[PDB]
This record gives C-alpha cells, structure tokens and sequence, in this order.
C-alpha cells in the first residue's frame, strides 16, 4: 500500500483545513499527528470497504474522515496552534487500531501549522 | 457474521459469531471519562451477540500493569468494571459463550 | 453439562461443556484470606471439565486494575496465582479446551 | 492437529495448538533478561499457519502479584510486548485467537 | 418480577432475626444485600429458587443462612449473633446468574426493610 | 513417575558437576530446581522427554545444559563455571507440560542432591 498526503499548510484560529490520503496499491485507513518534542496521536479512522469512522481523544468533534479519487479526506475545523503538528495517513487490515505500531504502511505526511 | 462498535467512551468492540461461539478483540483509546462501575450507552451489542449470562470480558492497557473487564449482560448494555478512567489504550482477545 | 461451585476464600467458578471445549465463569466474592500460590480446597473442578492440560485463567478485580490468575490443572484442584488477598470481586468469562 | 512453541523472547515461551480456525495458546517459561515496553520480541516468531488474519491481543498475569499484560501477535508474527519494562516475573494466560 | 421485604425492626446485641422477601412472576437466584446510612452497600446472600444452593458474602459469614419456603413464594435471610453494625437496610434482589455479589449484577429490587440492632 | 537423582557433592570455583536423573514409569517433562537453605526454590532447567527441547531458567543461564537418553532413561543436567552461589540441593521434577518454571506446576518429585562449590 503506497501513501501520499496532499493539502496541508499554515492557517489561523478557529479555521478549517482538508488533508487528502491518495491511496494506491488494507481496509482501514488511519490519521496520526505529531507535533516536534511531542507524543505521536491517533487522529482519526476510516474503513474503505464499509464508511465506518472512528475518532481518537486528540480531535474529538472538531475533525472528520470521510471516503472518496483512490482518495481518504480528514476535515479539520476549530483549528488551534496545538493541532500543530505533521499529519500522517497509514493503513492497516485491522479495526480499530489507534497505535502507530498497529499499523503496516505509512505516508511522507503534511505539515499543518495554526495561528 | 462480524460486528464492531464504540461501545462508549472511545472503546470499541468488535465481535465475530462462531457457532455458540463469540470471538472478540477490544480497540480503540479512552477519549472520554468512563466511571467506575458505568453502563457503555453510545452502542450495545447486537441480539446475535447477546448472550444468556452475564460475561465479563478481560482486558489490558498498553505500557503497563493495568487490567480491566466489560460485563456483556442479556440487554447487550455493556457495563465497565475497572476504575474511573479518561485515558489509556484497552486491548485484549478472547472467546464468550451464546448458549 | 454445567457445574458451580465455590473454590475456596469465596471464589466461585461455573463452567459448562461443549464438546471439546469448557465454558467458564468466575464469580462470587474474597470472603477469607488466600494465600499467593495456594490451593482452592474447597471445591474440585469435576473430572469432565478437568482439561488435559494445565489452563491459566485470567480474571479482573472490580474496581481497579489489578488482575489475577487461577489454574485449572488436570486434578481439577485449583490454584490461585494472585497476591495473598482477602477482599476483592473476582470476574473473568472464556473457554479452555479439552479432550 | 499441529503444536508449535518457541521462546518469543526474554524468556517468555508460547505455546500453540491449532484446532479449525481456532488457535489455543498458552504463555510460558520466566523473564530472564530485559524486555522494554512496546518492543519486539525477536528470538522466535509464530510460524505462518499460526499467524492471524487480524492481530490478537494476548491478555497474560504475572504470578504472585496483580500485574497484568499482554503479546500481540500481529499476520507476521514478530510478538510485541505491550506491558511496561520488565526484567523479571512468571508470565501466564491460557486462551484461544481466531484464524482462517 | 417483582419483590417485597418482610420482618425487621429492633433487636439487642447476640438477638436473631428472620427477614421475609416474597418474590412474584416471572429470575433463578435471589440475592441478599444491606446498606447503613452513610456507608458501602454489601452483598450478604444468594440462594438458588430452582436448585437450593447458597453463597455468603464476606459481610455476615458464619452469623446468617439463606433459606426458601418453596411456597409460599418466599425466601428468607436469617440473621443471628447481631450486632450493632449489622444496622443497615436489607434488600431482596433477583437475577438470572449464578453466583452475582454486585449491586449492578440484579435486575428487581424489593423496598427494603430496616434492621437495627 | 519415580525420581532419583545421582551425581552432585563437593567442587570449587570454576568447575563443572553432571547430575543424574533415574526417571521411571511414564511423556513428561523432565524439569530441574534448586533450594538454597534459607533461600527461594529456583527453577534452572527443563527437557520434553518426547521432543528433546530444553529451556533454561534465569538462575543459570549460559551456565547449564539438559539432556535426555532413554534408556538408560535418564536426564542429566550439566552445570559449568560452579559457584558458591549455585550452592543447594538440586531436584527433578515431572510434568505432562511445557514450559512450567513454578515448583506448584510439577507433580511428582525427586528426593535431590547437594551441590556444594567452594
């Protein structure tokens, strides 16, 4: 599975940003962030096969994965400079993993800067 | 037939049916506060993988010592058993009864 | 076939036989003290539950994080490899094969 | 009816019996040597007609105390420890992970 | 199902007391449990209607038995060697399972009925 | 199972001692202990009489060896670079298990052999 994030950029407070997983080449399709000096978070996931979501502790009602275009797309909103950090795309056959050690292929990733 | 839920409090089950036999794996990260002792009310499992009595699912949390356990009743409202918690990654493998 | 019966120090355990396979249940309450290591002589796990090897059973205390473990040996006399302990509810819900 | 066991490592043995598309296993042996938390564990791995589809989490108890862990055994069956670092303890758990 | 607490009241030190629950529908197991003001609600006794089987909890071990009257429709907790501290609310609860010591494990509940010793 | 060990006694620092295992009856495993007065019973070796695979114990790890031979139906565990330390009585045990490291997991035992190193 071959992973490339697109979208990505510096934004201020409150606004919104839409990251793009182009998929090539898994069911599940995972979002990690991390920020320098700080731990690696589970974002979001999204199954392929069915629509299924799941989102982790680090955005909770302000973000959303959805399905497209070989193409996964992670909506933020009520963006903070806290949320900044480079956002990672990664696959895995397995619901619902939220370790980066659960899963198998991983993206360059896309850095996304707040405020 | 397979079936996964968020439970409640960012824990997941997923469950798949084997004769009189439920096989399950526990995902997800507590995102939320989770009391001790408290009904998992965001989804309940459904009635084909309800069982007859009570069962208490065990569990572990990644990095260290700490398990837990989810009482599975007839109703499929799931109840937590550890303590009060707003974090941690739950996991764990194994086998309940229909009967 | 289904059996129950209290262990020793107020550990209940309830099995039932499928086939190859046992069924099982911890239930009950820590009413006295049980020592690390040592043998539940109250009750005997009945020989068509007794498996041919020696099973580690993996259960949860309510309301915390501390787990235990009991094996089920061939004898059917059970041990408990937890701390010495002398309160706590014990729970834990899987299956363990036979022959 | 096939049996394997292997000493994943750090001196924790695990012993496998697979029946159908159910796989039994049983942890064993004693740690001997350090295991960091979340590592690999690299002197044995599951051979591949006892590696699963999706990965198990294996839910063990150290004896004498209320420690408790767990092995996941992932499709390529390299285990990873996911309790905290240890060097020392009885590791146990009985139980059964699914297979196709 | 439904449940209803009798017996109960003031007793001395050493005295015994036999407290009723009669017990309407349909449950298999019928659970004790007792809470004082202020304090842990504890699980006293379980009997089996079915089969006769008891369990006691750690709270009254050695000073209560658990007891069914097949008909009338009732099981019945007795108490002896009471203390003050056995002074609590005693409650009649209902489950399907074998062998239950929490609260949250029973589905009916009965009124109560208070014992002070 | 019977259990009778033999070899075991007197040596110094650095040297090497064999104990035997006379087993008789019916397959196990063959596991080793030791018991240091005043001191927790160890576990140092194991042997699948079927198979002929060995584990061993953290107490003397790089420093022990088990083996199997039938007949003489016999288990001999070999002990290197001996210290006063690895002073103790050295016992045999038997299981239908692999791999059990507690005293509590073996059903039938051997009467032992002191070791004593210098």
């Amino acid at each position: 599975v071959q992973l490339v994030e697109s979208g990505g950029g510096l934004v201020q407070a409150g606004d919104s940003l839409r990251l793009s997983c182009a998929v090539s080449g898994s069911n599940v399709i995972g979002w990690f962030r991390q920020a320098p000096g700080k731990e690696r978070e589970f974002v979001a996931a999204i199954s392929w096969s069915t629509g299924s979501t799941y989102y982790g502790r680090s955005m909770k009602g302000r973000c959303a994965a959805s399905r497209d275009k070989n193409t996964v797309a992670l909506q933020l909103n009520s963006l903070k400079p806290e949320d900044t950090a480079v956002y990672y795309c990664a696959a895995t056959l397995d619901w619902g993993k939220t370790l980066s050690d659960e899963y198998d292929y991983w993206g360059q990733g896309t850095q996304v800067t707040v405020s | 037939k397979s079936w996964s839920g968020e439970l409640g409090g960012g824990i997941i089950l997923s469950l798949r049916k084997k004769g009189t036999t439920v096989e399950y794996s526990i995902g997800g990260e507590i995102s939320s506060s989770i009391l001790a002792n408290s009904n998992l009310v965001n989804r309940s499992v459904p009635n084909e993988f309800c069982p007859r009595n009570r069962c208490s699912l065990v569990g572990h949390m990644v990095g260290g010592w700490n398990a837990f356990h989810i009482d599975i009743p007839s109703s499929g409202v799931c109840q937590w058993f550890g303590p009060t918690a707003s974090s941690g990654t739950p996991r764990g493998t194994g086998t309940y009864p229909i009967d």
